[PDB]
């Protein structure tokens, strides 16, 4: 059932992750130290800066995206970066602790690490069930990938104008992972798993509403908007 | 608007 062109699907996703995630995590270096109010802004505001950058290089490799106009890529990119980022983090966040293990002691985030950037619980609670509930679907990478890929490219963002064209292109997605499930996640894993990774793609849409929320209190404080990157507010807001 | 959005994209 799994065509040549839906195995070609999955092996572009496959390499366009690889070339856009560090699992040595090598780069934080480079950031603003963390300091453990809003201790914690300047690294954290430092390293979603660096995950933009990362998920628009994964995003312009997903097969279909660059026959959407400037417009609608930037769109796209602007609605789901704060998902594609929380999702792309259910790849450090560990179990045994539930924090975002990212190679060392000065890069180990718990949930006290993210109050100390200016959030709350109203999103740090439901954030934390997304990634233990995502853990237990326990996601083959090439489920990993295309579910990163359908949530960038979703026809309801707003601000999309040629929804039908983006339609288009997470149909053909979509029907790749659905065919993928069938044929290659034997069960019982496999049961209702398409349902249950869309059911994750409606927390993320939530999510994004509490970080909104949240980002534009901390932003308009001039002092807090003074600490984040020209990036992060190009994307975020201003 | 969107610059180093658009210079990414590029
Ligand atoms: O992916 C990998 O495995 C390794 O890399 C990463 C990349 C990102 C995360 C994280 B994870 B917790 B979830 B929150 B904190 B960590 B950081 B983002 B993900 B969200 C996150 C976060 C911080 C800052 C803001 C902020 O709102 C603030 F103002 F700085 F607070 C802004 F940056 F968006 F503005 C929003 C979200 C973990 C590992």
């Amino acid at each position: 059932k799994l065509s040549e062109e839906q195995q070609h699907i999955i092996a572009i996703l496959l390499d366009a992750h690889h070339k856009t995630y560090d699992p040595t995590y090598a780069d934080f270096r480079d950031f603003r130290p963390p300091v453990r109010p809003l201790s914690m802004l300047p690294h954290l505001a430092d390293l979603v800066s660096y995950s933009i950058q990362k998920v628009i290089g994964f995003a312009k490799m997903i097969p279909g995206f660059r026959d959407l106009t400037s417009d609608d890529q930037i769109v796209l990119l602007k609605s789901s970066a704060i998902e594609v980022i929380m999702l792309r983090s259910n790849q450090s966040f560990t179990m045994d602790d539930m924090s975002w293990d990212c190679g060392s002691q000065d890069y180990k985030y718990d949930v006290t690490d993210v109050s100390k950037a200016g959030h709350t619980l109203e999103l740090i609670e439901p954030l934390i069930k997304f990634q233990v509930g995502l853990k237990k679907l326990n996601l083959h990478e090439e489920e990993h990938v295309l579910l990163m890929a359908i949530c960038i490219v979703s026809p309801d963002r707003p601000g999309v104008q040629d929804a039908k064209l983006v339609e288009a292109i997470q149909d053909r997605l979509s029907n790749t992972l659905q065919t993928y499930i069938r044929c290659r996640h034997p069960p019982p894993g496999s049961h209702q798993l398409y349902a249950k990774m869309i059911q994750k793609l409606a927390d993320l849409r939530s999510l994004n509403e509490e970080h909104s929320k949240q980002y534009r209190s901390l932003s308009f404080q001039p002092e807090n908007s003074m600490k984040l990157t020209p990036l992060v507010l190009e994307v975020f807001g201003n | 608007n969107h610059p180093m959005l658009m210079n990414l994209l590029k």
